[PDB]
């Protein structure tokens, strides 16, 4: 299955960007989706997660300026952020869970920066 | 909460000889634990999942088991292609949820 | 006639939380306070009513739910809250009128080296209505692709089995927790 990511470019600081997870072959609303960041030379980290039932969790650095959506009508899974100069300076990941552990599907990465 | 660290970090191996990496888990963990590799500028592929499970896809070459707070992986084969990055995680319960930890380097 | 509190929470072997039991206890003195003087207590909460003032109280019927939950999954036991357990295997309403019950038991619950038994339901397609169960071992679809029997790739088996050993730290060691919903039984 592929997950293709689009979205993203230059954002000035304080401003707002879109990002969506198309996904073909499997269906958003009915598995764990997560994103996932990784500033360049550095390590992951991850942000939003999605789960089949009306639920998400943040993590503690982007609570309150992220916001996910999903649209079973595109199949795709979206994210709305109200950039920071540091809270976005990356690259984004879509992936599926398994095991409840274990990210395998991920998709190519968007380059998000703020400038 | 739990702190997730790797001892290796940077590691110099040849192709002849196999390498072998430890993360560590403060406060004890699970056997839920997950190992990626991650090329420069290419995403992650999942390598390892679970209690040394195997995935479709990854080569034999690869084995990691481990239980309890000391976790490894190792490779056996020669590395034709020396890889680069590797990574742990674990998930964990309402704040954090996915640990990745430090990161890994191996090369020539 | 005292209700049979001491059976529901001395049982040797509780359930998954998947498959809770339940216990309509009717009909008997409740007598409250057995609970303190024998099994020390973690987490001893009450909603819309209080502990001291429980036994002077009447009610048509207590309900008893039992079953193991991770030691930090413990809270998501509560009226509404998110979770892996809360949304998916056991949901309490919102206007709950109860007490939960959770102490630890990796003295006893834990195993040698794999207590595999313990299971969890990590993928629904929704979530659970107030007090609900759902026992079905059928493999999950995740894909508009039709899903055969075989889990394989894309089909997952639902449950998930905990890992319990004595060597884990207190995040993930075993809990009981035992819910005594509320709604004859009059303690002395």
């Amino acid at each position: 299955v592929q997950l293709v990511e689009s979205g993203g470019g230059l954002v000035q600081p304080g401003g707002s960007l879109r990002l969506s997870c198309a996904a073909s072959g499997l269906t958003v609303s009915s598995n764990y989706m997560n994103w996932v960041r990784q500033a360049p030379g550095k390590g992951l980290e991850w942000v939003s997660v999605f789960y089949p039932g009306g639920s998400t969790f943040y993590a503690d650095s982007v609570r309150g300026r992220f916001t996910i959506s999903r649209d079973n009508s595109k199949n795709t899974l979206y994210l709305q952020m109200n950039s920071l100069r540091a809270e976005d300076t990356a690259v984004y990941y879509c992936a599926r869970d398994h095991s409840g552990h274990a990210l395998d599907i991920w998709g190519q990465g968007t380059m998000v920066t703020v400038s | 909460d739990i702190q997730m660290t790797q001892s290796p970090s940077f590691l110099s191996a040849s192709v002849g000889d196999r390498v072998t990496i430890t993360c560590r888990a403060s406060q004890g963990i699970s056997s839920y634990l997950a190992w990626y590799q991650q090329k420069p500028g290419k995403a992650p592929k999942l390598l390892i999942y679970a209690a040394s499970t195997l995935q479709s896809g990854v080569p034999s070459r690869f084995s990691g088991s481990g239980s309890g707070t000391e976790f490894t992986l190792t490779i056996s084969s020669l590395q034709p292609e020396d890889f680069a990055t590797y990574y742990c995680q674990h998930l964990n319960s309402y704040p954090s949820m996915y640990t990745f930890g430090q990161g890994t380097k191996v090369d020539i | 006639n005292l209700c049979p509190f001491d059976e529901v929470f001395n049982a040797t072997r509780f359930a998954s939380v998947y498959a809770w039991n339940r216990k309509r206890i009717s009909n008997c003195v409740a007598d409250y306070s057995v609970l303190y003087n024998f099994a020390p207590f973690f987490a001893f909460k009450c909603y819309g009513v209080s502990p001291t003032k429980l036994n002077d109280l009447c009610f048509t019927n207590v309900y008893a739910d039992s079953f193991v939950i991770r030691g930090n999954e413990v809270s998501q036991i509560a009226p509404g809250q998110t979770g892996n357990i809360a949304d998916y295997n056991y949901k309490l309403p919102d206007d709950f009128t109860g007490c939960v019950i959770a102490w630890n038991s990796n003295k006893l619950d834990s195993k040698v080296g794999g207590n595999y038994n313990y299971r969890y339901r990590l993928f629904r397609k929704s979530n659970l209505k107030p007090f609900e169960r759902d026992i079905s071992t059928e493999i999950y679809q995740a894909g508009n692709k039709p899903c055969n029997g075989v889990a394989g790739v894309n089909c997952y088996f639902p449950l998930q089995s905990y890992g319990f050993r004595p060597t884990y730290g207190v995040g993930h060691q075993p809990y009981r927790v035992v819910v005594l919903s509320f709604e004859t039984v009059c303690g002395p």
